[PDB]
């Protein structure tokens, strides 16, 4: 069977602090 | 390997030493003393690197 994912499976992509900030 | 053959066909032991030079916490350092902490007061600083 099959599904949608959503919005799922985002992760922190480096071991780094930011706030209040769009990342690409 | 025998020690008759020329230097190009002689044995070498070879090591690499690997970094994770990352942001990540360290568990390795250089052997370097560590100052007391300072708070409020312009300072020159190193943590970690």
């Amino acid at each position: 069977a099959y599904t949608n994912s959503f919005t799922r499976g985002v992760y922190y992509p480096d071991k780094v602090f930011r706030s209040s900030v769009l990342h690409s | 390997f025998q020690p008759t053959y020329g230097v190009g066909y002689q044995p070498y032991r070879v090591v690499v030493l690997s970094f994770e030079l990352l942001h990540a916490p360290a568990t390795v350092c250089g052997p370097k003393k560590s100052t007391n902490l300072v708070k409020n007061k312009c300072v020159n600083f190193n943590f970690n690197g």
